RNA sequence: UAGCGGCGAGCGAACGGGGAGCAGCCCAGAGCCUGAAUCAGUGUGUGUGUUAGUGGAAGCGUCUGGAAAGGCGCGCGAUACAGGGUGACAGCCCCGUACACAAAAAUGCACAUGCUGUGAGCUCGAUGAGUAGGGCGGGACACGUGGUAUCCUGUCUGAAUAUGGGGGGACCAUCCUCCAAGGCUAAAUACUCCUGACUGACCGAUAGUGAACCAGUACCGUGAGGGAAAGGCGAAAAGAACCCCGGCGAGGGGAGUGAAAAAGAACCUGAAACCGUGUACGUACAAGCAGUGGGAGCACGCUUAGGCGUGUGACUGCGUACCUUUUGUAUAAUGGGUCAGCGACUUAUAUUCUGUAGCAAGGUUAACCGAAUAGGGGAGCCGAAGGGAAACCGAGUCUUAACU
């Protein structure tokens, strides 16, 4: 495969089956549903008819009163006492197969390549810890919203993008399938592509 | 929690090759000297569960 | 109402 | 995420009360009676389209029969008589003529009588 | 692409929602019929219960015992006979290739099919025909 | 799973395997040496955190607008675009946040270093008896006394003492292994009345604490105990100076504030049932789930100048509500006075099937480690082989002396 850069204008030979392969849509949807559904902490709780602060004495007689039968004030048909199926804190975190995660990352790398969105550069870092430099610098390449993903993270580059909105600078260990779609361009170090070729495999 | 087997069914049914079940015949424990010998030989092999009572067995023992 | 009285007894019929 | 349903029951209950507009009593006011009014007023509007064809049909047959007995023949003689001359005019137009123009109707009685008798 | 993704046709199915109207179908009793025990909250009988009749697993007599030895033995194919380490095969070293398990103390070999290498099986108990397939491929089985 | 079990309902291990965490000793003892290890508890000092805190970047002009933080034009700050408030939605108005320091004192901690106080190392011994075990009656073991080992025992007895004893699931014999009848010991472990910050495909006033409002209060009960309802003027009170009717009223109409007083304290929005006033049309000789199909006349708006649009509806055909339960309901069978809000197939974990996606004779990991939704972890589960009660055999196998 021919990853030609745009600044050094050099080829980069990677695995066709890893990188220039098919795009399975309904797998990528599965990993993004399972990932965003892994993002939920899900700390909801209501209370049933056994936690409402009340009593258990029947409000009135069973028979002879004109009113409908009722047995507890905590019943879920009454006001202020209720929630027949009250929800609890749960785990919405759902499991993927490992090969579907790695494979679907290979598929979205394929889709980012065939759309001329994924950008390979060589070693690409900032010089001083100042976001002013990254403003001109990402003005120059015409990069509005990116994923500056590198293989060696430092205090120089990461601090210079902690306050940019549309910029997220990750470690090549930590790419995730909602970012590689949720950014408009992606720019990579050649070392970062060198590692993602290994990890996705 | 995982399902608990009807344990008295695990001691009486035993899975076969194609997913069926074999069992014993239920007339050979007591009161035997009156029964004909043809009748008692035809109870000595193990036999398979009928499909009328196969859903009960698939329900009751859920692992084997 | 807190106090609901016992209903007026039925006509026998037994 | 808890779902409140106030603003949609407005739309259902008011959609019912707009159709029930014009009805006597609680049938235009109260929803619980107006729904029961609208349904029954849907059944009647379904059956009376079927009855509309028959209720105009005997109106037409009464017009033709009355004017035809003015012009000296019954309805049944007039309709076998129209069938014999192979005349494909329906009861609708033929009832329409006898009100407005007696004379083309009268010649149509003559064409009933010619093939008939 | 994050608003253009979509699942395949028939992946989701969206469930029977009981007790919602007439036109849903399964509304007003929702699928469970009119009166009776199966129509109640938590109703319906337990497993195997034939409505009072003596059940199927109690009419029939219990047979057999449960052998203790049948746990600690294994049934080796010929497929995973090459997977071991090169060319020699015993109880242990089948246990490190993880085809038999750690508790297991006895082992045979079944003509399942296609052994390839020169194999030296030791201490296992190869039947009749996998004998002819290990010998026929060139290996040898000593006791 | 093995088992246990009126062998029913149900109860349910272990061995062994992976992991978090690891730490060992002391008395039943005298002699020797003897402050030899480390703790218990004081003293000072070094750091480290809490109990107050400090600094903390950078914007203007026009357009509507009550007012700008909004619009377009044009500049900058960002190891600060986490939040909150400001007359409408603010990186550059304010508080902050990033970050950077700071404590007289009282301290929590780590240990440094003294100091009261307690005692290592060798050689030789010693090695826990009314206890183990047993009978009787019970209990805990997954084990319901069963062929039931192990442990705790209320009652009565009652060993040997390292040449001895206990266990190895009735018991005996051989082996293996450990040595009770005296103790102590962190860490992984569970819990949150409370304290701090942060977070939510959790609630937003019939919800969420019972309680957003001096709520466990009013109020009820002899007492235990029960136990509510109740948020919102506006940006700012600028919350109405003054005048008039009226009882030095309540209430109201003018003025006046305000963008708005149909925002006036009974205060944002203001739905429905319910109750009126005004117009149009219908009705006082006409019987009935009150509508529906046909349709006169009338009253308004239309544009062509004749039919629309809308409202009412004379007169006429037909027409016994809705739900539930039933063989069957107009039913004189049940239910609903009406409106408005709430009100019932959920969730967790296993198994079976169908769709779909990945991989494929392989598929897949659980706990846990983790700069951590990645990657490691293959402990394990299901499969690719079945037959038999079982040893055992194996594309066969079982029955049987063998099977046509």
């Amino acid at each position: 495969m021919e990853l030609v850069l745009k600044d050094a204008q050099s080829a980069l030979t990677v695995s066709e089956t890893t990188f220039g392969r098919d795009f399975n849509e309904a797998l990528v949807h599965q990993v993004v549903v399972a990932y965003a559904a892994g993002a939920r902490q899900g700390t909801r709780a209501q209370k049933t008819r056994a936690e409402v602060t009340g009593s258990g004495k029947k409000p009135w007689r069973q028979k002879g009163t004109g009113r409908a039968r009722s047995g507890s004030i905590k019943s879920p048909i009454w006001r202020s006492g209720g929630v027949t199926f009250a929800a609890r804190p749960q785990d919405h975190s759902q499991k993927v197969n490992k090969k579907m995660y790695r494979g679907a990352l290979k598929s979205i790398l394929s889709e980012l390549v065939r759309q001329d969105r994924l950008i390979v550069v060589e070693k690409f870092s900032v010089e001083a810890p100042k976001t002013k430099l990254l403003a001109q610098k990402l003005k120059d390449m015409a990069l509005e919203d990116v994923l500056i993903i590198t293989g060696e993270l430092d205090e120089n580059l990461f601090l210079a993008a902690r306050n940019l909105h549309k910029v997220d600078v990750r470690d090549a260990t930590g790419i995730d399938p909602v970012s590689l779609i949720a950014f408009d361009k992606v720019v990579m170090t050649a070392d970062a592509v060198k590692q993602v070729e290994e990890m996705l495999a | 929690p995982k399902i608990k087997t009807v344990r008295g069914a695990a001691k009486r049914f035993k899975k076969t090759g194609k997913g069926g079940f074999k069992h014993k015949h239920a007339n050979l424990r007591h009161i035997l000297t009156k029964k004909a010998t043809k009748r008692k030989r035809h109870l000595r092999p193990k036999a398979m569960v009928s499909k009328g009572d196969l859903g009960l067995v698939i329900a009751c023992l859920p692992y084997a | 109402p807190v106090y609901i009285p016992r209903p007026r007894p039925p006509h026998p019929r037994l | 995420a808890r779902v409140k349903r106030g603003v949609i029951a407005r739309a259902r209950h008011k959609k019912i009360l707009k159709q029930a507009k014009g009805y006597y009593g609680a049938r235009s006011r109260v929803y619980r009676v107006a729904f029961q009014a609208v349904i029954k007023a849907g059944q009647y509007a379904y059956r009376d389209r079927r009855q509309r064809k028959r209720q105009f049909r005997q109106l037409w047959i009464a017009r033709i029969n009355a004017a035809a007995r003015q012009n000296g023949i019954s309805y049944s003689k007039f309709i076998n008589g129209l069938k014999k001359a192979s005349v494909e005019i329906d009861r609708k137009i033929l009832a329409d003529i006898a009100v407005f123009d007696k004379v083309a109707f009268t010649a149509l009685v003559e064409k009933a009588k010619a093939a008939l008798a | 692409r994050l608003n253009t993704l979509s699942p395949a046709e028939g992946s989701k199915k969206a469930g029977k929602r009981l007790g919602r109207g007439i036109g849903s179908g399964l509304g007003k009793t929702g699928g469970r019929g009119h009166k009776g025990q199966k129509s109640r909250s938590g109703g319906g009988v337990r497993r195997g219960f034939e409505g009072g009749q003596m059940p199927l697993y109690r009419r029939l007599p219990k047979f057999g015992f449960t052998s203790r030895k049948a746990a600690i033995t294994a049934e080796i194919r010929l497929s995973d006979l090459a997977k071991v380490e090169g060319g020699v095969v015993d109880l242990n070293t089948l246990k490190a290739a993880n085809i038999i398990g750690i508790q297991i103390e006895f082992a045979k070999v079944i003509l399942a099919g296609e052994v390839t290498t020169p194999v030296t099986v030791r201490g296992l108990r190869v039947t009749k025909g996998a004998r002819a397939a290990i010998e026929a491929a060139g290996g040898k089985i000593e006791e």
